[PDB]
């Protein structure tokens, strides 16, 4: 929900947790590169298959 | 009520108010490029099939 | 003598061009009844080193049964050094009997049961026979399988860290199974080495293969597909858009034991899924994929400690070992350190009060190496692009896209 | 263009310093009246060097210098997605049988 | 350095092999140097594949997968305990070594990285020597500790630059 | 004439255009060399209605015998700001603006490619390469500076 908070147990106090931006959005771009990267590859090698003509015949 | 500006800081008994500003419209630009570059490439990947 | 005759004509097509001859000559076979072959064998090494006796060989080996006498290791010993010594693209002129040859060679090592003489072979055989190191071939199958018989492991990661993008025609043949072999292997040498990241990937690509009958292999590599999926992240992964609608009509229903046990990992009950586990074991055992769901019911520990530092900074151990069920101050400690250790937590012990506490905090985004990590990227995606265009303009200027 | 213009201001910088250099070493050898102001001025503005090498300098240096990596890496990106579109475009018109 | 290269050897003189099968001291070797590389996977896959013609004909093989079960279970003590009960000739004793040693120094950073208040005892068992050297020894590095609680409290420890910036708006730009 | 200020610190050069319009009911000659430019979604309606009816003469500077001798001894002082520019940090809003319009950009891209003016894609990949040139711009500025100022140590 809605709190955005950290509770410690020791002391029993519920601290609010500022979230920093520029961390959060250069982990996310780098996350989206990756992905990017990997289908760039899969679908390479999905275009080099269908050039091909590999599929899979009854017998 | 949104008459303050800061919040209370209960375990040391004071106020602490926000008066540093900071460009966060540059990073939030960069999220919205990051989504919508995102979501293009996967467009992109299954036209072809 | 037919054979004196094949084997001058041989010599007269050498050194001398016209390869469609010398190819149709070769693949006019079916009079090397003679079993005396050896001598005839031995004369023409030498000369314009071994663009020749490929043929010889694959017909000594096409027996099926009993090949070559208890001769056998001489046949392998010719075999090995016509590999080792043929060298030039000469040979890539009839890359089909090649492939045929390696085919007869790993049949004969796995019934042998030495699956590891050859391991070297078809790792030689393959880079005289690719145009370039990307290019998939149907040799790469007969190696992942040899040295998954064999524990070999490591020969194998130089042929599958590499990202094919072209496959071999191999002047026909080449069907699907080699292309499932080869994905599916690959994807089970790297689930035992322990690079999930790219098991994963390896089975996503064996399994969107354009299919429109069942085949065995799709089905355990869809199988240990949604394990792996489990293992490396907390959720079975969404296939890809162009799979073929085959998967979801068969595969699917066949596969349900791991598809009960992705749904009942998903509430977060670990004697709920342990019960599942041993309750599916004569399946799960059958299937042979024993020791991959242990690790699913291990992982699930970690990911809800992982998940106690969305909420907690400062936890207290015996108080941390009653949500995740772990049953004891001493075992909680055990797995934060090792989670520590590994890399997957940020955390610290303190074993005076016996509370870990959660940092969470790695790292600010201003040092040369985020700078060098963000460089190296940008210079795989430009390398990336350059392929695509270089591709691109190959289609392009193709005779057949100007009419359309 | 851009490089052009550094370099022409570079330039004027680096004739400068030069004929400081040659003074300092003439007066050094011993060719001109030796001047004591000239010489400590001299000193002073070598004493000015390096300018800002402290570590809150570094950090701004480097989250710029990594500010503008993330947006060229996401740049790339873009021109590699639009080369793909154009790739897939011409091959499903070459190899798709309509 | 005088270890990759070994391990490199081993590893080929076993691939090539005079029929798959190689000599034991080879296979020693190979199998206690992915034991100081930490090749945890490597090692386990070695002793699976290893003929049992092989494991008993020599009984060496046996203390050294003794020793990488103990790593496997990630148990110093007995990892310590464990590769001080045999030996051989100059063939795996330098190696083993190292294997100690880098047992110690990997024990040392675990401790200073992932601890903020240990036992001394505990501490102790980690690093493998008993506890009074260990507790004499830390305070020289840096590390407090207190008696009448043995709480040791660890403390955690180019002209290219434009060539890639031109490269990189030269392919923008194209 | 028409001027962009923001554009000129952006880009290092002016951005002037002088421009002339057509008679009502003129109908010009094709003769369109129609060089592009990036124009934001709010304001390209206007743009694209509004094109036929005006052209853009040659522009070109002059300067008196006084004003050129006062120049060339000024540049012996003004050289200075040249070398202490940051134009990385002067320019921050607008590049942030710039972001936004291409993610509007390519968020109508993508919806073209799902549907069924001609590849909204391409001047998409345009408008980012322009911004990402200009920020790669301002970033080598500041390494040539510091190379030039921050390593001599003495």
């Amino acid at each position: 929900g809605l709190i955005s908070a950290r509770v410690d147990s020791h002391s029993k106090i519920l601290y609010a947790r500022d979230v920093d931006q520029r961390s959060t959005t250069f982990e996310k771009s780098l996350l989206m590169g990756k992905e990017f990267q990997r289908r760039a590859k899969a679908m390479m090698l999905r275009a080099a298959v269908l050039r091909n003509q590999i599929h899979v015949k009854s017998p | 009520d949104n008459t303050i500006h800061g919040r209370i800081d209960q375990v040391n008994q004071l106020l602490e108010l926000d008066h540093q500003k900071r460009g966060g419209a540059r990073y939030t630009a960069l999220d919205k490029w990051t989504n919508q570059l995102n979501s293009l490439n996967q467009a992109v990947v299954s036209k072809l099939a | 003598s037919a054979l004196e005759q094949f084997v001058n004509s041989v010599r007269q097509l050498s050194a001398q061009g016209q390869m469609t001859q010398l190819c149709e000559l070769i693949n006019k076979s079916g009079e090397l009844l003679a079993k005396n072959l050896s001598h005839l064998d031995t004369v023409l090494g030498a000369l314009d080193v071994q663009e020749h006796s490929l043929g010889v060989l694959a017909v000594l080996f096409v027996k099926f049964s009993m090949p070559s006498v208890p001769d056998f290791e001489t046949l392998f010993s010719q075999v090995q050094l016509f590999i080792s010594t043929c060298n030039g693209e000469h040979i890539r002129y009839a890359t089909d009997t090649f492939a045929g040859l390696c085919h007869q060679l790993t049949n004969a090592l796995v019934e042998r049961k030495q699956p590891l003489r050859g391991i070297g072979i078809l790792k030689q055989a393959i880079d005289k026979m690719q145009m370039n190191t990307n290019q998939l071939t149907s040799i790469h199958a007969d190696l992942c399988q040899l040295c998954l018989l064999a524990k070999c492991f490591k020969p194998a990661l130089p042929y599958l860290d590499v990202d094919m993008m072209d496959i071999c025609k191999e002047n026909g043949a080449y069907d699907a199974k080699h292309f499932l072999c080869y994905y599916y292997y690959g994807g089970m040498i790297y689930t035992g080495l322990k690079n999930f990241e790219r098991a994963l990937y390896f089975y996503e690509q064996a399994i969107t293969t354009p299919a429109m009958a069942v085949s065995h292999i799709m089905l355990e590599s869809y199988k240990k597909y949604i394990l792996v999926s489990l293992i490396l992240l907390g959720k079975v992964q969404q296939l890809p858009k162009y799979t073929s609608q085959i998967v979801g009509r068969f595969i699917k229903p066949l596969s349900n034991a791991y598809h009960e046990l992705a749904q009942v990992y998903s509430t977060n009950n670990p004697s709920e899924l342990r019960n599942l586990v041993n309750k599916h074991s004569e399946t799960f055992t059958r299937d042979n994929n024993m020791g991959l769901v242990k690790q699913c019911l291990s992982s699930l520990y970690k990911k809800n400690i992982q998940r106690l530092t969305k909420t907690f900074l400062t936890l207290s151990l015996q108080d941390m070992a009653s949500r995740v069920q772990l049953s004891g101050p001493q075992e909680a400690e055990k797995y934060v350190l090792h989670m520590i250790e590994d890399g997957e937590i940020f955390a610290s012990i303190n074993q005076k009060d016996g509370m870990v506490s959660f940092h969470d905090n790695p790292e600010k985004y201003n040092n040369p190496a985020m700078l060098h990590n963000i460089d190296q990227e940008m210079l795989k995606c430009i390398e990336l692009d350059e392929r695509l265009k270089a591709m691109d303009q190959e289609i392009t200027v193709n005779p057949q896209f100007v009419q359309k | 263009e851009h490089l052009i213009a550094q370099h022409s201001a570079i330039k004027m910088l680096h004739s400068r310093v030069k004929l400081i250099l040659e003074y300092v070493k003439a007066s050094e050898a011993g060719e001109v009246p030796f001047n004591h102001e000239i010489l400590r001025e001299a000193y002073a503005l070598c004493h000015c060097l390096p300018v800002l090498s402290t570590d809150k300098f570094k950090t701004d240096f480097y989250d710029q210098c990594n500010d503008v990596g993330l947006m060229a890496y996401l740049g790339t990106i873009t021109k590699t997605c639009n080369t793909m579109n154009q790739f897939v475009n011409k091959f499903n018109v070459l190899y798709d049988r309509q | 350095f005088s270890f990759k290269k070994l391990l490199d050897q081993c590893e080929n003189q076993e691939l090539e092999a005079p029929g798959g099968i190689a000599t034991p001291p080879v296979y020693g070797q190979l199998l206690a140097l992915y034991l100081l590389h930490n090749d945890m996977n490597n090692a386990r896959y070695l002793w699976k594949r290893i003929p049992p013609a092989i494991k008993s004909a020599n009984s060496e093989l046996g203390g050294i997968w003794s020793v990488g079960q103990r790593i496997w279970q990630r148990d110093f003590p007995g990892i310590y305990t464990t590769i001080n009960a045999h030996q051989w000739s100059e063939t795996v004793q330098p190696i083993m070594e190292a294997l100690r040693d880098a047992t110690r120094r990997r024990a040392f950073a675990l401790v200073s990285q992932a601890y903020t208040s240990i036992i001394a005892d505990d501490f102790a068992a980690f690093v493998g020597l008993p506890v009074e050297e260990a507790v004499k020894g830390i305070l020289e590095q840096g590390w407090q500790a207190d008696s009448t609680t043995r709480m040791v409290l660890p403390r955690k420890p180019n002209e290219q630059q434009l060539a890639r910036l031109t490269d990189y708006v030269a392919f923008l730009e194209n | 004439v028409v001027i962009d200020p923001t554009r000129t610190i952006s880009a290092g050069k002016v951005n002037l255009g002088a421009f002339r319009t057509y008679p009502k009911g003129y109908k010009p000659p094709d003769e369109g060399p129609s060089e592009y430019q990036t124009i934001p979604l709010n304001k390209i309606e206007d743009f694209g209605v509004h094109c036929k009816q005006y052209y853009a003469l040659e522009v070109s500077y002059f300067k008196s015998s006084l004003d050129r001798k006062l120049l060339e001894l000024l540049w012996n002082k003004y050289w200075v700001n040249t070398l202490s520019s940051s134009s990385l940090l002067t320019n921050a809003d607008y590049t942030t603006g710039q972001v936004f319009d291409l993610s509007e950009k390519l968020e109508q891209s993508e919806a073209q490619l799902g549907r069924g003016s001609e590849d909204k894609l391409a001047k998409a990949t345009r408008d980012s390469c322009k911004t990402t040139i200009e920020a790669i711009h301002g970033l080598m500025s500041q390494v040539i500076k510091d190379k030039l100022f921050n390593q001599i140590n003495i």
